[PDB]
RNA sequence: GGACCUGGCGGUGCUUCAUAUCCCUCUAGAGGAGCCUGUUCUGUAAUCGAUCACCACCUCUUGCUCAGCCUAUAUACCGCCAUCUUAACCCUGAUGAAGGCUACAAAGUACGUUAGGUCAAGGUGUAGCCCAUGAGGUGGCAAGAAAUGGGCUACAUUUUCUACCCCAGAAAACUACGAUAGCCCUUAUGAAACUUAAGGGUCGAAGGUGGAUUUAGC
């Protein structure tokens, strides 16, 4: 509990209260509506000029819904447990107490239900175009929010090396140039699908197979470089680890990315239970280092969004996601601004900068007459459902909560 | 064990779709309210909804197929299709009960026309 | 020292604007391990001044740069690899001097400082030439450099410069 | 190691063409005004937010009634929607992998899922504050500018007014055309009309045909 009525008070460092209004209190991390660069927008529209009819709207909606509702691959352990349970249940039933071979077939038939069919998506040129038109803006917005976290809290950071695993459309590269464009000199992009590499190159050349790149220093690769010697300043993986077919692949990929991380490792996934579980698996992997004597001996910690390194309090049943609003790319079906729901985790080398860490709001703040509802993940490792009022917590605390929003930090001490 | 190893009867009413109501199906409720110039359509609809809920709750698991609610004058005829699972004495008890209760709730001479079938009369498998 | 990745074959094809693997008309050593073997066979280059020729993608360039050379002079004839070599130069500040021109015609006697010129009778004068060039141009160069040794001019104004 | 079989080539190029959408052509509009929207930036102690809400100040107190609260929770169920998953026979090759057609015919025939939304209480619960998430009062708060995204009137002569419903008379580019622009007043409906709608008067603004692109069509 980071909020005890009457005890906890605002942390006034740099005199923000006296020298600044409350809407610009340090814990504000809200990003305005995200608009894509004109270059990327024109390139995407030019590349989809060939075929942007009614079929494309249906395909985009279907693909987006399929990606959003897709579950993690079911490992053999849970399938074995389910099979044993259903086998016992069928043995109990006199009608279904058939022979073993017949029984096993019925259990398999019922397991075809109550389980998710995970299928690898083979992204060809057509499916690459559909995924582009369906997720370019959303990925850009999510990655922009993730990077804005780092800047807003650490504006002295001037990266020179970026790597992107599962770089499908170049969204991470575009955001990184839009943000740290004056210090980055190389953009390593990795993708097993050749069609996406071609599409990203074409987009970077203004939607034309021949042109001059908007962003200099981009490298495109199909295989993940595996070597601890080459260490990047920032490593990013956006909506990529969910494509891997098994937990072992996620384990090895996350270990490699952490080994090749210099300052920051950013993981971004859909804001569902599956993505949250995947990101917590990656978090527990990185935090609980198992390498006996790695080349880089620096420790790691969670820079965002968690104010602690304990197991997540929401991983039992619930999730933890954030929202970023953005202006969708102009199309025959994109009119109104949208909201992207995504889960994120940033792991940084070294140790926490100070001990005055602040709670994170993990849910929309609800404003009501003379009180505010905030769901706060405390640095002690617990959630707190807080109703802030001026009389109980103080005028400054109440006003700071009044101006705060989803994904902000509440500046409290003791 | 591992993933690649792994990798409904309907009655005539149920089988046909809503775009066949005047082509293959008919209307379960039949009354003059919806005709041009006639009034009290909403009252008839509310009465119909209550009738269906009550009849399904007073004959649980007995109704094989949907009710047919007919209206002639102030008469109210509930032509129902039920099963032969319940005892006939209980059927007679419930028939008298429902007739009297609905007659006194709607202030009209209600009447009930059970038709028992051995089992659900399936048309297709969807 | 953090260096950019070695270009792959596909990047080379796109850089040469060939769009195919059949009009390459060149052979590239894109294994840093063999290049490190070569530079190992070139001797001990610590605090040495190297004059490299025919870098191309730059595997030999990277291998020499990992060794603690004092300054590495590159002569490249293609403008299309100068961007990659400039990125390498940015990665290693002050140890890479890229020059556009022919290796048959470049004048090395002015390239390095005059304090390295050691007498002929002494040991090799702390300057080294390393080269993985096309076989159609490596023979005129060795003939020319043999003539220079006979006259003790050109790259051998510094003394008995070793070649690899 | 020799010979052979099925292949796959997520294959690579060329000649022909059906080559429909999309091009081009044709026509029709629109794109430049004056209404709105959504965003951003700037600025506010505060919200250009639907009496209520917000900001700055104060007051009340066991009170209304063992009070009171349009508070949270469907991330409690239920339900209403929405997302995703759910062959046989007969011949040939020595009875090898394997293969099987000729028409004036030569073996071929047959329910679960969801940090989903929706209590702008469909219902049943669960928690919150209860000298303040309750009840009052006094002031203030009724922002400013671009942009880009798109639903919105005419620019006049094949025009406008009158008669008429197609054989008429006038006016015509500065007393020309045009406003669903502004202001005032009447009527309608309602307890209530700056609120909403309609009519009359006032007014007679831009507009002078708008390129790239670009919107439609059989
Ligand atoms: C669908 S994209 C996700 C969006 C993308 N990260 C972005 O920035 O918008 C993920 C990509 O990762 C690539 N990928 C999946 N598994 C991989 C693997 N094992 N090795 C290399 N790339 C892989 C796929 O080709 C896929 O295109
Ligand atoms: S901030 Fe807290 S609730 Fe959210 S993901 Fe991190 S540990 Fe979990
Ligand atoms: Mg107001």
């Amino acid at each position: 509990a980071a909020l005890v009525p009457g005890v906890t008070q605002v942390d006034n460092k740099s005199g923000f209260l006296q020298k600044r209004p409350h809407r610009q209190h340090p814990g504000i991390l809200k990003l305005p509506h995200v608009r894509l660069p004109q270059a990327l927008a024109n390139g995407a529209q030019l590349l989809l000029l060939g075929s942007a009819g009614p079929t494309m709207e249906n395909q985009v909606q279907t693909l987006t819904s399929y990606l959003w509702s897709r579950h993690l691959p079911v490992e053999p352990e849970e399938l074995q447990r389910r099979a044993r349970h259903l086998e016992k249940k069928f043995l109990e039933n006199p009608d279904l107490s058939q022979t073993e071979e017949k029984l096993r077939g019925a259990v398999l038939h019922a397991l075809r239900k109550t389980t998710y069919h995970w299928q690898e998506l083979s992204y060809t040129e057509g499916l690459s175009l559909v995924y582009m038109a369906a997720r370019l803006d959303g990925g850009f917005a999510a990655v922009s929010r993730a990077f804005h976290e780092i800047r807003a809290r650490n504006p002295a950071f001037q990266p020179q090396t970026l790597m992107d695993f599962g770089s499908g459309t170049g969204s991470v590269t575009w955001a990184a140039h839009s943000i740290w464009g004056q210090s980055l000199r190389e953009y390593m992009c990795v993708d097993r699908s050749a069609a996406m590499l071609v599409l990203a190159e074409k987009l970077l050349k203004g939607g034309s197979e021949s042109g001059e790149p908007y962003i200099p220093g981009v490298f495109f690769r199909q295989f993940l470089p595996v070597s601890p010697k080459v260490q990047f300043d920032v490593v990013v993986s956006a909506f990529s680890l969910s494509e891997l077919p098994s937990k072992a692949d996620r384990t090895e990929v996350v270990q490699t990315l952490w080994r090749k991380t210099g300052h920051f490792l950013v993981l971004v996934e859909n804001g569902t239970k599956a993505g949250h579980s995947l990101l917590m698996d990656a978090r527990d992997l990185v935090l609980k280092g198992k390498e006996k004597s790695p080349l880089d001996p620096r420790p790691g910690f969670v820079f965002a969004p968690c104010p602690h390194e304990l197991p997540c309090p929401q991983l039992t049943n619930l999730a933890c996601s954030f929202s970023q609003a953005y202006h969708p790319i102009p199309f025959s079906w994109n009119k109104k601004p949208k909201e992207e729901k995504f889960s994120m985790v940033i792991l940084a080398r070294g140790s926490p900068e100070e001990a005055h860490r602040w709670p994170r709001i993990t849910q929309p703040v609800l404003k009501r007459p003379r009180h505010v509802h905030c769901h706060l993940c405390c640095p002690d490792g617990h959630m707190q459902h807080a109703v802030l009022t001026a009389r109980r917590h103080g005028r400054d605390l109440y006003r700071c909560a009044r101006v705060s929003s989803w994904g902000d930090l509440l500046p409290v001490l003791t | 064990r591992e993933l690649p190893c792994a990798w409904k009867p309907v009655t005539y009413e149920e089988a046909h779709a809503p775009h066949y109501i005047a082509h293959r199906k008919g209307w379960l409720s039949l009354h003059t309210g919806n005709l041009d110039g006639e009034d009290h359509a909403a009252e008839r609809t509310v009465e119909d909804v209550f009738l269906r809920k009550f009849m399904w709750g007073t004959f649980p698991g007995c109704l094989a197929d949907q009710l047919v609610l007919k209206r002639r004058g102030n008469q109210l005829e509930i032509c129902a299709v039920v099963l032969r699972q319940l005892s006939p004495h209980k059927y007679y008890f419930l028939v008298g009960y429902s007739e009297t209760l609905l007659s006194y709730f709607y202030k009209c001479p209600v009447r009930l026309h059970l038709q028992t079938v051995p089992s659900k009369v399936v048309y297709k498998y969807l | 020292c953090r260096l950019p990745p070695l270009p792959t074959i596909r990047e080379i094809i796109k850089l040469l604007r060939l769009q195919a693997a059949k009009q390459l008309s060149q052979n590239f050593l894109l294994d840093l391990r063999l290049t490190d073997k070569i530079v190992r066979k070139a001797g001990n280059l610590t605090n040495a001044y190297v004059y490299e020729v025919g870098p191309g993608p730059g595997g030999i360039t990277r291998s020499i740069l990992n060794a603690d050379v004092a300054e590495l002079l590159v002569v490249e004839k293609d403008t299309r690899f100068i961007p990659g070599l400039q990125m390498l130069s940015d990665a290693a500040p002050g140890k890479l001097r890229i020059v556009h021109g022919d290796v048959l015609t470049f004048k090395v006697e002015k390239a390095f400082s005059e304090s390295l010129k050691r007498p002929w009778e002494d040991d090799p004068p702390n300057v080294h030439i390393i080269g993985n060039l096309p076989f159609s141009v490596s023979t005129p160069l060795i003939i020319k450099w043999l003539e220079n040794i006979s006259c003790r001019d050109g790259p051998f104004v510094y003394g008995r410069t070793q070649m690899t």
